[PDB]
């Protein structure tokens, strides 16, 4: 039922990956 | 309750959740909607597949992105009607949290 990778999302969680926290 | 749950029944869900879950090993699926009586913005997505070594605060800054939120306001996200820690793996969320049709099921708000 329209479960696919978006292209509009994956920059986002790369970016993400490196954006550390507390 | 969730809107996804009740234009699908179990056997689509079920089905849906596994064939991702086969396609896809390192991502996790996530509904996420927004709270029915909150006043914050909602989009048109809330089918997610996030990285699951991915952290809650990392992905709490992902939807911020696509929400494209004010900085200087809050969203809290909540799981199971409680606030999961920030420092928290999405993997570990998923496995402690996943509903019975294998779905991460997230909501969020402006005012909590």
């Amino acid at each position: 039922l329209q479960f696919e990778i978006d292209d509009e999302m994956e920059p986002l969680y790369n970016q993400a990956k490196q954006m550390r926290y507390g | 309750r969730s809107q996804f749950k009740d234009d699908f029944s179990f056997e689509k869900r079920k089905t849906e959740s596994q064939r991702i879950r086969e396609k896809y090993p390192d991502r996790i699926p996530v509904i996420c909607e927004k709270v029915d009586k909150s006043d914050i913005a909602a989009i048109d997505k809330k089918k997610y597949l996030v990285p699951s070594d991915l952290t809650v605060g990392q992905f709490v800054y992902v939807i911020r992105k696509r929400i494209k939120l004010s900085p200087e306001k809050a969203i809290f996200i909540f799981i199971d009607e409680i606030l999961p820690p920030t420092a928290a793996l999405m993997s570990t969320i998923y496995e402690e949290h996943k509903s019975e049709d294998g779905f991460l099921y997230i909501t969020y708000s402006g005012e909590n």
